């Protein structure tokens, strides 16, 4: 996953976690108004090891960290499907369920024979009984860090999203805290590109000077 | 190449498929290398590439490089422009003091006769007449300094008695700003014949890097001498742009009217060549 | 709105270049001002007389005539550049 | 931005002719679609592609051959009309 | 100042406080610019700014850039304040044939010399001793050409009596590009010494450029065709894999065991110290 | 207008332009946490000239610049009665908007009645033709300082809100073009606080120290 | 790029070249099995960081170098239109290119007007000039390093493979041949899995004992 | 079979005049030449053989006008 703009003197790859830092605020507005933009302007250029080009719909672009939603149609019908596979994993805890949601059945069969009316029905399953249930994430009591780290693990349910790209997200955490997510995002193999115009002290990252260099920096 | 390109803007310059690449914040340009002569570096803001550097110095082109006040500093020369450079040294070291001062003279001479052309043109005829009499009584070895007094007498009679070239005087300025110019193209061409630069066709005591660009370059004068005459009442920025304007404007040679740069290379391979063969002809440049 | 118009047509018969030179006038009497040969604009107060000078348009349009439209800013006019059918000295920097 | 690029240009001469044919040519490969004859138009990325245009056509120009540039947008362009085409005596037949 | 500072990796170069700052991928360092005396830039991806290079101006260091050969191209010439090299050039005009003639029948003799105890080494002992006898019998002028015959014994020994230097093959294309290693490095440094490499020790063919350079290589010339007898069957590509190692490969010089880089950095000096100095002392190597 | 949190001595005023600055990364991510939970959490409180408590309603709270949409069904809809009421406070101008849309609803209902499907129409309305006409406010911005005096213009155009709040969008816009934004705050009276993790050189602003304690600063 | 399989803990990541040494003929036969029958079987499971599991279509399976065909219909095609955008990255000689053609084809339609019929033409282009030269990859001549490096270079050009997969392709290559392999592809990014009975010296690897312990080597 | 006798006449008229088809096949040698400095330049090996006459008239797709207007054209 290497992204590469006319200011590069070749293009550079995103591997895991990555921290992009640019020393000008010129060149960093108009590299955010380019994030944005991607699909109108050519300039920024973001290809695979296929050399193809990924669309706009295939970039995550994230900015307001509090502002974006997690909870989807997608993500929690997914998230439900991940659970169901958990609970599918264990013989005895789903045999347990069977007999559970089985008695249940029994008693609304009997209610249901109890009626004058003739009453049918199919089945009571365990992707209903959490449909019903209402799994979802909770962001409501969730601090920045426990956001982005709830955004890591969900990156991963997300089946159209190439990247996750993060717009000057790394202000609020602390060191230690980046230290965990760089970390994390080493288990989680995602691409996570972050955009800082100030260099952080203590990771690798690379630093774009106003000169318009590019170098490697470990602190 | 056939063009000059001035960067006083702060930018970063690459070299890509044989063209050069400016990249900058605002926009990006691409220019060929083969169309680019000189390369001119006005401000300390300016990154370059050793690979730039490289491709400049196969493709022979001069870089200068300016200081803060814009005035130039340092230019780029290379140590082999052509292999027939090897084998003009032994000539070089084989010269006779004879076609050294012979030549030395004849372009003293031009230098003169064309300072009288100058005062002619300006409608001076004592000034031109008295030129003229130092054109005709230069000698061998030059025992009566009449350069140097064809020098005081021109800068004295064109900028007043009270004029000096020791002054500190934006006038004096431009002046050495254009004689450094000059020097530098004068100086990039004998690096393109390959003789040794330090070494003068005047005096063997004195021992400078530019003696013999000075030398070839000392008939050209008078032509920055114009320029700095017209536009002395104007600022030294509006006057270094019009000595920028040199480059763009003709001149007429002998043979037909060409730009200063051929003129130049030109004259100087003349040059050459009538010092290798002993004195065969001698170019003449008139305004 | 300002109202760009190209103008074109096969000019080979007689007919095509009376048909052209009829257009011509039609465009002129309009209030439409040409800048170059097929090049030509007028300046529509709003998209009531754009509208009528389009169906206006369309109506006095000649027989395999060809008019293009286009709808431009001031500031887009003003950017208006054009070449008619090399320099010695390139400056990248202050123009001084 | 979207370009619209009007060309015109004597055509009388066999040079003229020939001229005209490989600008167009080379207006074809550089991206321009012809709407009508002399009407063409592309579709510029950005203001640099768009100097570097101009830059190009100035230097592609035939002799005596005359362009028209027209900066619109690209909404402006889409909104591009082209038509093809009050008497008191209407002849249908011959026209005497 | 004394350190001289020599970039071979990628890296950007700034001027901040008075302070150098390299910057390379694996760390960053700060230099003080007056313990800085000699700036060489080896590889063409090195990043320097105008304001570095103005500040190098006012201290007068040397820049010298490099090409993809890591051939010297191109140095910074200055218009005032000149370096203490350009001085030391006309010295260089100045060297008597009877010094040139001196250092190189030495360089020719240590040359043969390690022919012959390379031979040795390999264990022929007719060989060695008719190319030491070649070696004893060498005199100024070069009448015998006893070098020339040392030649042919020499590489007739290592690849057979089929094998010689005229013909094409894989052993020769390594001969030649050896020669152009060590030609680069003996080249780097001589550019260094700022002597001009057109001026060769032998005044007999001025044909080549490096002339200079290719004289003074000669004594190490044996230990490259070390490894290509040894290497002899391996393809080109291989053999230039092999040659590659020299430059990590350590050996005796004769006071301790050094890098090559070292070796040839005091041999060149104390052979531009000693041809200004009229042969004061001549380095000698020995394999 | 003024801020008051648990951190600070005494609450301080927001007045035009602000620019705050929290020198604790804990506390300003907790901040921006007690800014996006402020209905929930009762932390940090906002009292305003008349010393009232604001719902998060009247709070306009923007982090993303690029990212925050101009036209929404309430601004388009203020929008579109705001141009009803002016067309309705000319009686003139709506009595011919009244005949021309009388007009084409006679055409169209003629054309209708040509055809031989029997057709049902209802009328025409002056809302139905600004929706039909797609009245929405510019949506074309260049840069973030562009797109920013947008979100000005339309905070200064909401009435129900009392106080825009950005959160490190300082960081995007040039010393230059905090200036500008500055002094086009000032020209619109409206209430405007940033929230940044590091100081600005060259703009007053109030500096949170560690410490905890707040100074202001040029 | 994670590969799992029963006999393994956890499922192993493969990033850039990974050389995996499986000590028991047993298994190292059956995996290989399960690498041809793939799509059959369900034992052998490859997961992209999507956790979707990747079709066999998607996965390149290669054990004879020489005898595998190098030259194909899409490859050939996109290889020439790579050409294509090599010689148009450079403006000079594709104006010379365009002057050359013009002339060709100005020869050409005189010799059409000559004719008595009426003849129309179109144009004759730069990928018309590549099919007519018959630009293609030569392996007659090639070594096998040659070849397996030629294979590690069109892989770019494979669109519709995700992974490269060796069998016992390491025993071929001398020690400073596999170094060149690895070096080259972390510079091509591709993700390639060599499978070998014997463990390689001097080469981090993944090696298998017949324990069925997964350990890394860095020899 | 039209196209086949078409080309090979075009093919023929060429051959009759020495001097054309000997610059055809210096422009042609040209066009070889940049092509294969091209190939050259890339890291994957390129292997070509030559283009032919036949091959640039095929190329440039040389054909009877299809052209008509009505059936008596
Ligand atoms: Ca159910
Ligand atoms: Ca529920
Ligand atoms: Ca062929
Ligand atoms: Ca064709």
């Amino acid at each position: 996953m290497k992204i590469n703009f006319s200011l590069l003197d070749e293009p550079m790859e995103v591997n895991l976690g990555t921290v992009l830092v640019i020393e000008d605020v010129s060149v960093f507005a108009q590299l955010v108004k380019e994030f944005y933009q991607y699909d109108e302007q050519s300039n920024l250029t973001i290809f695979d090891s296929k050399i193809r080009s990924i669309r706009s719909s295939e970039l995550l672009l994230i900015t307001d960290i509090l502002g974006y939603d997690i909870n989807t149609s997608q993500v929690l019908k997914l998230l439900h499907t991940d659970i169901v596979s958990q609970l599918n994993d264990k013989p005895e805890v789903r045999s347990e369920i069977d007999s559970l949601v089985s008695l249940i059945t029994d008693i609304i069969m009997a209610e249901c024979i109890e009626n004058e009316l003739d009453i049918e029905y199919d089945e009571i399953t365990l992707l209903e009984l959490i449909k019903a249930l209402g799994v979802r994430i909770e962001t409501k009591s969730c601090t920045v860090f426990e956001k982005i780290f709830e955004i890591l693990q969900i990156f991963k349910y997300l089946v159209k999203k190439r990247i996750l790209v993060f717009v000057n997200s790394l202000s609020y955490f602390s060191k230690d805290e980046i230290y965990q997510i760089l970390e994390y995002t080493k288990l989680s193999q995602a691409d996570v590109l972050f955009l800082e115009p100030r260099q952080i002290e203590g990771i690798q990252q690379f630093i774009l000077d106003k000169d318009y260099i590019l170098m490697p920096y470990n602190n | 190449g056939w063009r000059t390109v001035v960067v006083n803007i702060h930018s970063k310059l690459s070299y890509k498929n044989n063209h050069l690449i400016f990249r900058n914040s605002y926009k990006t340009e691409m220019i060929h290398l083969s169309e680019i002569d000189i390369l001119l570096l006005e401000t300390t803001d300016i990154v370059l590439t050793t690979m730039l550097v490289k491709r400049l110095v196969d493709e022979n082109i001069l870089v200068i490089f300016c200081d803060d006040k814009r005035l130039p500093t340092a230019f780029l020369t290379p140590y082999y422009a052509r292999h027939d450079s090897s084998l003009q040294i032994a000539r070089q070291i084989a010269w006779k003091e004879n076609v050294k001062c012979e030549v030395w003279t004849a372009i003293i001479a031009q230098k003169i006769l064309n300072q009288s052309y100058y005062l002619g043109e300006c409608s001076f005829f004592e000034k031109s007449q008295s030129i003229m009499e130092l054109y005709h009584g230069l000698e061998r070895f030059d025992p009566s300094n009449r350069e140097g007094h064809s020098a005081r007498i021109y800068f004295n009679t064109l900028f007043g008695n009270d004029f000096t070239r020791e002054s500190d005087n934006d006038i004096n300025a431009a002046l050495d700003y254009g004689y450094t110019l000059l020097l530098s193209m004068f100086a990039r061409e004998v690096v393109v014949c390959g003789c040794m630069t330090q070494i003068g066709l005047k005096h063997a005591n004195q021992f400078n890097q530019f003696n013999l660009a000075s030398d070839i370059m000392e008939p050209f004068r008078p032509i920055i001498d114009r320029i700095v005459y017209q536009n002395r009442h104007n600022n030294f920025v509006k006057i270094k742009k019009e000595l920028f304007s040199i480059f763009s404007e003709t001149y007429l040679y002998n043979g037909k009217e060409m730009y200063l740069s051929n003129i130049v290379s030109d004259y100087t391979k003349k040059v050459i060549k009538a010092l290798n063969q002993l004195g065969e002809e001698i170019p003449e440049f008139r305004i | 709105m300002r109202m760009i118009l190209m103008f074109d047509m096969p000019t080979d018969t007689a007919e095509e270049r009376k048909a052209y030179r009829k257009f011509r006038k039609f465009l002129l009497s309009e209030g439409f001002i040409m800048h170059q040969f097929s090049v030509y604009s007028k300046l529509l107060l709003n998209h009531t007389a754009n509208t009528a000078m389009v169906g206006r348009l369309k109506a006095n349009n000649p027989k395999k005539g060809n008019i293009t439209i286009l709808t431009v800013t001031e500031k887009q006019f003003a950017r208006m550049i054009y070449l008619y059918g090399e320099e010695r000295l390139v400056f990248l920097g202050d123009n001084y």
